[PDB]
C-alpha cells in the first residue's frame, strides 16, 4: 500500500520529459530547455528505468502468479497496482523500447568516432559538444514517431505535471531565494541578519510535499513535529517516524515499522536529517 | 486477534449485500431513472428506506407474490429461493424495507 | 430533437450510473464521458436554437412573399 | 461614498487596465462609459457599468456592452455570475483582441451590398458554452456541412508555473476523413498549421489576433 | 392546444389561409418563436448551475438534515427540468403543423 503514492511521482516524473519533447520540437533553438538531451544521454538511467520497469513486470506477474485469497478485502492494494500502470496516460511498453533504441544508437556513434568526453556530456554536462551537432537533431526527430503515436498529444501538454520539486527556486520559500549579502562579506551568513518572518527553519522551505514516500503532507504532520530537514538540499522528511492511522490500509493502533526507517538519520543526498524545531 | 477478523468479515458481508442491493434495485425500478438514482443516492447517504419518498407507484402483485401471504400461497422453490439469498426483501404500503441482519445498530453508509 | 433533448438527461444519469456503482477515486474514462455527454448536450441545444432561427426566417420571408 | 468608490474603482481599472486605447467618454453617478477599444466613435461607449452603491461600496457591478460592440454576446453570462470585478475587468483585457478579431470576422460578412453575385453559403455565427470558451462555427446549408473552431481556457504548465493560453483547435468529433467534399479545407488548414502538437494551437493574446487573420486568410 | 393550422393541408391552401384573417396566427406564432427563443438560454444557465451544484457537492455539508434538504433541492430541481422538457415539446408540437411545409416546400423546389 506504502509504494502507491511513491508509483504517482514515477508516473508524474516519466510525463515531464515527455512534455518536453512535444515542446522541443517547434523551437530547437531555445537553451533554457537542454536539460531534456542529458536526460536521455545517461547511459545507466536508461538501463536502470529498464531495471525498474523489469521489476515492474516481475513484480505484477509475481502478484498475478501469487495473489491473495484468504482475505479479499486486502486485494485492493495488489489490484490498485494493477490499475495505475494500465491507466498511466503513456503506455510503459511503449516507453520501454523508447531508451532501449536510444542505447543502441548511442553505442554505434562511439565505434564511429571514439570520444570519451561524449560520457561526461550526458551525464553531467547535460549539453552535446558543437562538433556534434549532427547528434542532437537526430533526438527532435525520432522521438515524435516513435512513443507520441501511441498516446494522447493533446493530454500530455496540458497534463499538470506542476509540483515535481526538481528545481531548487520550488525548494525554498521565494523570500529568501536570493544572494542576500555582497561577496566582499562572505559567503557564510549568520542568522541574526535573516528576516524576522525568515529566521526559523520552518519558513526556509516549502512545507507541503514529502521527498522520500512521495505523499501530500496533512496539516496533522505538518504540526506534529516529527518530520525532519536535511541540512544540504532543504528536503524536509517525515521518515523515520510511525505513520497516522489514516495512511494505513485500515484506521487501527498497531505500529508498525515502514521502510522510511532507512533514512533516521542520513538523508538522501548523504546529508544529516535533523528534527524540526517547532 | 477476534477484532480485525470481525471487521473484515463485516466488510465482506457488506460488499455481498450491496451487491445483491444493486441487482435487485436495478430490476426493481428499472423504468425510472430517477428513483434509481434518488435511492442509490440516498442509500450512499445512509438513508432509511422508511423516509425517503417515491415520485412513482409500483405494481401490488410484486408486493402479493414476494410475501405470498395473499390467496396465493409462496412457492417452496421460491422459498428456497429466498432462502439461500443474503438479503431478505420484501415491501409494505409501496415500500422495502431494508436491515441489516448482523449488525442491528445504525450502520452508517456515508462517504 | 425530441428524442435527443430526452436520452441525453437520461444518458448523463446513465452516464452517472457506473460513475456511482463504483462509489456504492474516478475514473478517467467516465469523466470524459460526462465531459463529452454534457458538451455535445451544449451544442444540440445550439443546433437547435439555430434551426429554430432559421425557421423562423422562413416563415417571415413565406408569409412576406 | 459614491465619488470615493467610484476613484477606487478608476483606480483599480488603471491598475488592471494599462493599454493606449483605455479612455473614460461619459462621467454619470449611476453608469459609466468609458472606452478601452479601438472604436472609432467618440460617444459610443464600449463598456457600460451601472453604478449600485450602498452605504459602504458598491453593492453590485453590472457590465453593460454596446450591441455595436462585438463583445455583447457575453452579457447573460456575466450578469448570472457573480464574479470578482477584478477578475472580469483581467478577462475583457486578455480577450480584447480575441473580441477585435472576431468582431472583423463578423463584419466581413456582415457587410452591405458590395455590387456582387457572391452569395456564399458559409455564415459565421457564435456559439457559447460558458465564460471558458467561446466557439466560432460556420453554417453551410447549401453543402451540409459544418466547420467548428473552439477556442478554451487551458492552463498549461511554463517553466514550473501555470498559465492560461487560448486553445484555439479542432474538435475531437473533427476526425473528418479524405472522402467528405468539405474536407479540402480542413485539409490545408491542418497542414499549413497544424505552438502546434498537431491539433491544438496554443497562442499568446498579443499575438492571436494576427495568427487568427492567418488563420482567416484561408477562410478570406 | 388549439390547432389553427390543420393536419394533412397543403402548402398552398394555408398560404391562401394566412394571406387573410389579419395576421392573428402570425402574431401566436411570433409570440412563441420569441419566448422559445428566451427560454433557450435560460435553461442552459440553470443546466450550468446544477452542474456547479453536482461538482460542490463535498462543499458546505456538515449535518445530514444538510444532506436532507440539498436532496430534495436537487430532486425538485431535476422535476421542473421534466416539466420544462414537456412544456417545450408542447411548444414544438404546436409548431409541428408549421415547419411540416417546410419539407414539402423543399421537395417541391427541388
Amino acid at each position: 500500500h506504502s509504494l502507491i503514492p511513491v508509483a504517482k511521482w514515477f508516473v508524474k516524473f516519466i510525463t515531464y520529459l515527455t512534455q518536453e519533447i512535444l515542446i522541443l520540437i517547434n523551437d530547437p533553438t531555445n537553451k533554457e530547455y537542454t536539460l531534456v538531451h542529458g536526460i536521455f544521454g545517461a547511459k545507466m538511467s536508461r538501463t536502470l528505468i529498464l531495471s525498474i520497469l523489469n521489476e515492474i513486470k516481475k513484480v505484477t506477474q509475481i502478484v498475478a502468479k501469487f495473489p491473495e485469497t484468504s482475505y479479499p478485502i486486502l486485494n485492493e492494494s495488489s489490484t490498485f497496482l494493477k490499475l495505475v500502470l494500465s491507466e498511466s496516460p503513456v503506455d510503459f511498453e511503449k516507453f520501454e523500447t523508447f531508451l532501449v533504441d536510444v542505447n543502441n544508437k548511442f553505442i554505434a556513434l562511439c565505434e564511429q568516432q571514439p570520444s570519451q568526453e561524449r560520457e561526461f556530456s550526458l551525464l553531467v554536462k547535460a549539453e552535446i559538444p558543437p562538433e556534434y551537432a549532427k547528434v542532437g537533431d537526430f533526438l527532435l526527430q525520432y522521438a515524435n514517431n516513435a512513443v507520441i503515436s501511441h498516446a494522447n498529444a493533446a493530454a500530455v501538454y496540458f497534463a499538470d505535471t506542476s509540483g515535481l520539486k526538481i528545481s531548487n527556486s520550488e525548494f525554498f520559500n521565494p523570500e529568501i531565494f536570493h544572494l542576500l549579502q555582497p561577496l566582499e562579506e562572505g559567503l557564510i551568513i549568520d542568522t541574526d541578519k535573516l528576516p524576522i518572518k525568515n529566521r526559523t527553519s520552518k519558513s526556509f522551505s516549502k512545507l507541503l510535499y514529502d521527498d522520500v514516500t512521495c505523499d501530500k503532507l496533512s496539516v496533522s504532520e505538518i504540526s506534529d513535529g516529527k518530520l525532519k530537514r536535511c541540512s544540504r538540499c532543504g528536503s524536509v522528511t517525515r521518515a523515520g517516524n510511525i505513520i497516522s492511522s489514516d495512511k494505513t490500509i485500515v484506521p487501527t493502533s498497531i505500529q508498525t515499522k515502514r521502510w522510511p526507517t532507512m533514512y533516521t538519520r542520513l538523508c538522501i543526498c548523504s546529508g544529516m536529517l535533523f528534527e524540526m524545531d517547532g | 486477534f477476534r477484532k480485525e477478523e470481525l471487521l473484515l468479515k463485516d466488510l465482506e458481508i457488506r460488499k455481498l449485500e450491496i451487491s445483491s442491493r444493486f441487482k435487485h434495485r436495478q430490476e426493481i425500478f428499472k423504468d425510472s431513472p430517477m428513483d434509481l438514482f434518488m435511492s442509490t443516492l440516498g442509500d450512499c447517504l445512509g438513508i432509511k428506506d422508511e423516509e425517503m419518498l417515491t415520485s412513482c407507484t409500483i405494481p401490488k402483485a410484486v408486493v402479493d407474490h414476494i410475501n405470498g401471504s395473499g390467496k396465493r400461497k409462496p412457492t417452496k422453490a421460491a422459498q428456497r429461493a429466498r432462502d439461500q439469498d443474503s438479503i431478505d426483501i420484501s415491501i409494505k404500503d409501496n415500500k422495502l424495507v431494508m436491515k441489516s441482519k448482523f449488525n442491528k445498530s445504525n450502520r452508517s453508509y456515508s462517504i | 430533437y425530441k428524442n435527443k433533448l430526452t436520452v441525453c438527461f437520461d444518458d448523463i444519469l446513465k452516464v452517472g450510473a457506473e460513475m456511482m456503482m463504483q462509489q456504492q477515486g474516478f475514473s478517467q474514462s467516465q469523466q470524459k464521458l460526462l465531459k463529452e455527454k454534457v458538451k455535445l448536450f451544449h451544442g444540440i441545444l445550439d443546433d437547435l436554437e439555430t434551426s429554430l432561427s432559421q425557421s423562423s426566417s422562413y416563415l417571415e420571408t413565406l408569409t412576406a412573399l | 461614498m459614491q465619488l470615493v468608490v467610484l476613484t477606487d474603482v478608476v483606480e483599480r481599472l488603471h491598475k488592471n487596465f494599462e493599454s493606449e486605447n483605455f479612455k473614460i467618454i461619459a462621467l454619470q453617478p449611476n453608469e459609466i462609459s468609458f472606452k478601452y477599444l479601438s472604436n472609432n466613435d467618440e460617444d459610443d461607449k464600449d463598456c457600460t457599468i451601472k453604478i449600485s452603491t450602498n452605504d459602504d461600496s458598491i453593492k453590485n457591478l453590472t457590465v453593460q456592452l454596446s450591441p455595436s460592440n462585438p463583445q455583447h454576446i457575453i452579457q447573460p453570462f456575466l450578469d448570472n455570475s457573480k464574479m470578482d470585478y477584478h477578475f472580469i475587468f483581467s478577462y475583457l483585457q486578455f480577450t480584447s483582441s480575441l473580441f477585435k478579431a472576431l468582431k472583423v470576422i463578423l463584419n466581413e460578412r456582415g457587410g452591405k451590398f458590395h455590387e456582387s453575385g457572391s452569395q456564399y453559403s458559409t455564415m459565421v455565427n457564435i456559439g457559447l458554452h460558458n465564460l471558458n470558451e467561446y466557439q466560432i462555427v460556420y453554417y453551410n446549408p447549401q453543402a451540409g456541412t459544418k466547420i467548428t473552431i473552439c477556442i478554451e481556457l487551458k492552463t498549461v504548465l511554463h517553466n514550473g508555473r501555470d498559465k492560461i493560453q487560448f486553445h484555439i483547435h479542432f474538435a475531437d468529433v473533427a476526425h473528418i476523413t479524405t472522402k467528405s467534399p468539405a474536407y479540402p479545407m480542413m485539409h490545408q488548414v491542418r497542414n499549413q498549421v497544424f505552438i502546434r502538437l498537431g491539433n491544438g494551437v496554443a497562442c499568446d493574446p498579443s499575438e492571436i489576433e494576427p495568427i487568427l487573420m492567418e488563420i482567416h486568410n484561408i477562410l478570406k | 392546444m388549439d390547432s389553427i393550422i390543420p393536419a394533412g393541408v397543403k402548402l398552398d391552401d394555408l398560404q391562401v389561409i394566412l394571406a387573410k384573417n389579419e395576421n392573428e396566427t402570425r402574431d401566436k406564432v411570433c409570440k412563441q418563436i420569441n419566448e422559445a427563443r428566451d427560454e433557450i438560454l435560460p435553461l442552459r444557465l440553470q443546466f450550468n448551475e446544477f452542474i456547479q451544484i453536482m461538482a460542490n457537492i463535498d462543499q458546505e455539508g456538515s449535518k445530514q438534515a444538510d444532506r436532507m434538504a440539498k436532496y430534495l433541492h436537487i430532486r425538485d430541481k431535476i422535476l421542473q427540468l421534466n416539466d420544462r422538457f414537456q412544456t417545450l415539446s408542447s411548444h414544438l408540437e404546436a409548431l409541428q403543423p408549421l415547419f411540416s411545409t417546410v419539407p414539402e416546400y423543399l421537395k417541391t423546389a427541388d
